[PDB]
């Protein structure tokens, strides 16, 4: 009966907040003091954590989930009563996380060596990526790029045929049509008087507001073409799709590096400040203060105090071993750090506005129920990240916190340099982000068999993206599972998701600060409401669903896209000039070869 | 939690006063002393019982909970939890969190 599990989910929590709590603190010490010792003494922390949770699995079955009345009880015993691995033969569950960490293994150690000197090989990261980032040589990507595929894409591929076997077994013995469906139930939403979300209405609401994006992208693609043909003549076509070893990384994931090649007026230096904050002698203090000042100027609480000791913002004095990457950690106990080695730069500047700013949604929620600390959706929570450096980016913020002078002054050609820089990032990467889950929601319901799985990639390449293959492939190599996200066992609908929510937030906040200027130009600074109606969605967690968290913030109860358009209308609009006599769009028949 | 009038886990299963208390609370914290980085589990608590407390009990009695219809003899497999909890005290907690 009911009331049995609130007294169970009251012992849940008081042992899970403590457990979760030693745990997440020898793995934080293991991350800034690396030896083999704290990698054995977080590992097994690791385990007895995940010893407990398991365990308390298979008590919560214990309970009917259909006769809980109270939604908040029943959100807690679903998310313990979860099954989620095991339901396979025990031999099944043995080879599927072999298959992974083969998969893993793979994709991480992956050398490939250069045919002219068979004594140097290179990995992923050093070299080979560097080549994609950095070279303007066509034969020199386009070796670093089919290599790539060819050495290793091939030894994924046979991997990711039976690893698709193994997660519709799992995700149907959880009664998931596919393990695609399975991914899609975090923004499930039942029972909540209107606020109802099916796992199926993601793929309708994503393929109708991507269409609403597919104007804008035309223009852009059309613009980048026309400026790589400077780059690379006679090896694109004015009406080709882009062929894929040009596109700035391995996969061409987004076209940012493509920035110093496209730019629209480059003899304007687009704006730093790092040369500011090293004349007026910041340090790693000052660069987390002044953000720490932008989030009480909006009205939100400090710095959890201990915060300033237990963090660690630099590199130590002491020659230590530890993983510089920067990282917001939560550890419970009201526990909130940052482990980042800042360097005195405006990146660092604008990473520690993001990075707080992950630190200020977690705050919120550490009154919820344990369980239900997390956010709304997989996708709000770096999305509630990026707008406070959206913020911070300004040059009205800049010249309130001194790091521009009262007399500097923005000119147009700055603006569109700007708004293009972000395109690249932001929109560039859309039709990749919807055609990569596309091609797997396919896969793992079987629309797409094994004698198609290459085949249907390079025609949706060509379809969606408008980018082509510099050489032709066939199913013994597997492009999708070259990638770190495929590779890896990670869905990525949550960075589409994301991209939509960001400048739905950034536009509800504007209208609070009474925003009188062009959407990009907006900063969260000395507006009250703002962060009124900011907190009264950061503070509900999981506890109400994404679905109403939104109406709260933006007044409307699913995801719109007409907020990111209209960041980008002041540039949509130069595009269109910038296209006149050009072709825009591409044709799916053109290949390089 | 710890007043006349007001409610909680404590208030109803640890330390009540009475709605009219002739008296005063003082607090101070206290991670300076009673927290040590190997969790300090020193300290325990009543996480469940029956019915409510009055003002002013401070009873000891420990047997397991048991809630709606279940027998319990100790093993204290489902439904049914041992009555007390360490608090797991540490100096690297939060304000909040901090004895
Ligand atoms: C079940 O729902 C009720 C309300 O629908 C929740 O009741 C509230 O509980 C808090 C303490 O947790 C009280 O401060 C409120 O005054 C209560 N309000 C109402 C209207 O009941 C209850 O918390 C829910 N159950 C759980 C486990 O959260
Ligand atoms: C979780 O997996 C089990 C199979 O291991 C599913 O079947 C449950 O079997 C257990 C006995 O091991 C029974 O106590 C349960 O009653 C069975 N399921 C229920 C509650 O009907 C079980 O269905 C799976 N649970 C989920 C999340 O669907
Ligand atoms: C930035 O603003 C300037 C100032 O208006 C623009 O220059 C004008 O451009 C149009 C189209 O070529 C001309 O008809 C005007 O005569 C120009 N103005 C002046 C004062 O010469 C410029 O085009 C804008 N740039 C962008 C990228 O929008
Ligand atoms: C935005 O907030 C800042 C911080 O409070 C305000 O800065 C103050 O500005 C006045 C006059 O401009 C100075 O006398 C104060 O010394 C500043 N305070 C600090 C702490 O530096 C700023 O005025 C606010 N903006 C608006 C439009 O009110
Ligand atoms: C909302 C709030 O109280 N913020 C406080 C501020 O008042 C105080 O001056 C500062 C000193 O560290 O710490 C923070």
């Amino acid at each position: 009966i009911e009331e049995q599990a609130k007294t169970f989910l009251d012992k849940f929590n008081h042992e899970a907040e403590d457990l979760f709590y030693q745990s997440s603190l020898a793995s934080w010490n293991y991350n800034t003091n690396i030896t083999e010792e704290n990698v054995q003494n977080m590992n097994n922390a690791g385990d007895k954590w995940s010893a407990f949770l398991k365990e308390q699995s298979t008590l919560a079955q214990m309970y009917p989930l259909q006769e809980i009345q109270n939604l908040t009880v029943k959100l807690q015993l679903q998310a313990l009563q979860q099954n989620g691995s095991s339901v396979l033969s025990e031999d099944k569950s043995k080879r599927l996380n072999t298959i992974l960490n083969t998969m893993s293994t793979i994709y991480s150690t992956g050398k490939v060596c250069n045919p002219d000197n068979p004594q140097e090989c290179l990995l992923l990261e050093p070299g080979l990526n560097e080549i994609m980032a950095n070279s303007l040589d066509y034969n020199e990507r386009l070796w670093a790029w089919e290599s790539w595929r060819s050495e290793v894409g091939k030894q994924l591929r046979p991997l990711y045929e039976e690893y698709v076997v193994l997660k519709n077994e799992m995700a149907r013995a959880n009664h998931y049509e596919d393990y695609g469906d399975y991914w899609r139930g975090d923004y499930e939403v039942n029972g909540v008087d209107g606020y109802d979300y099916s796992r199926g209405q993601l793929i309708e609401d994503v393929e109708h507001t991507f269409e609403e994006i597919k104007p804008l992208y035309e223009h852009l693609h059309a613009y980048v073409r026309a400026k790589l043909m400077n780059a690379y003549p006679s090896y694109i076509s004015p009406i080709g799709c882009l062929p894929a070893h040009l596109l700035g990384d391995m996969w061409g994931r987004f076209w940012t590096n493509l920035y110093s090649l496209t730019v629209p007026f480059g003899q304007k230096p687009n704006i730093d400040v790092t040369d500011a904050m090293v004349d007026q002698a910041w340090d790693a203090q000052r660069i987390f203060k002044e953000a720490e000042k932008f989030f009480v100027s909006v009205g939100l609480p400090n710095m959890t105090q201990g915060f300033w000791e237990n963090s660690m913002l630099t590199d130590p004095g002491n020659v230590q071993k530890a993983v510089c990457h920067p990282t917001a950690w939560d550890l419970g106990k009201g526990d909130f750090r940052i482990l980042m080695c800042t360097k005195v730069t405006m990146d660092d500047f604008l990473t520690a506005h993001h990075e707080m700013g992950h630190i200020q949604y977690d705050m919120a929620y550490a009154a919820q129920p344990f369980l239900l600390r997390n956010g709304a959706n997989e996708g709000f929570h770096e999305a509630v990240g990026e707008i406070m450096s959206l913020s911070a980016a300004t040059p009205k913020h800049l010249k309130s916190i001194g790091l521009l002078s009262p007399d500097f002054q923005e000119d147009n050609e700055t603006e569109i340099n700007f708004l293009l820089k972000q395109a690249l990032t932001i929109v560039g990467t859309l039709p990749f982000t919807y055609m990569l889950e596309k091609w797997r929601w396919m896969v793992f319901k079987g629309e797409i068999p094994k004698d198609q799985w290459m085949k249907k990639w390079w025609e949706m390449k060509r379809e969606i993206v408008g980018v082509v293959e510099p050489v032709p492939h066939d199913e013994t190599y597997c492009d999708p599972a070259s990638l770190f996200h495929v590779s890896n066992d990670y869905s990525f609908i949550r960075y589409y998701t994301r991209t939509l929510y960001q400048f739905q937030f950034q536009e509800a906040l504007c209208q609070a600060a009474k925003h009188e200027g062009p959407l990009h130009k907006c900063d969260i600074s000395n507006s009250t409401e703002a962060g009124q109606k900011l907190f009264n969605m950061l503070r509900l967690g999981k506890s109400e669903p994404w679905t109403l968290a939104l109406e709260n913030v933006v007044g409307a109860k699913n995801m719109n896209v007409r907020p990111l358009l209209n960041y980008f209308e002041p540039l949509f609009t130069w595009l269109k000039d910038q296209n006149k006599n050009s072709f825009v769009g591409w044709s799916t028949d053109w290949s390089p070869y | 939690q710890i007043a006349p009038g007001q409610t909680g886990k404590i208030a109803d299963y640890n330390y009540k006063l009475p709605d009219d208390f002739t008296g005063c609370v003082i607090a101070w914290n206290s991670n300076n002393l009673d927290s040590k980085v190997g969790g300090n589990y020193n300290y325990l608590y009543r996480l469940f019982r029956k019915s409510n407390l009055k003002p002013f009990e401070r009873d000891i009695s420990t047997e397991i909970y048991q809630a709606g219809s279940t027998p319990c003899n100790g093993v204290e497999g489902f439904n049914c939890y041992f009555p007390l909890q360490s608090y797991g005290f540490q100096p690297t907690n939060g304000v909040g969190y901090q004895p």
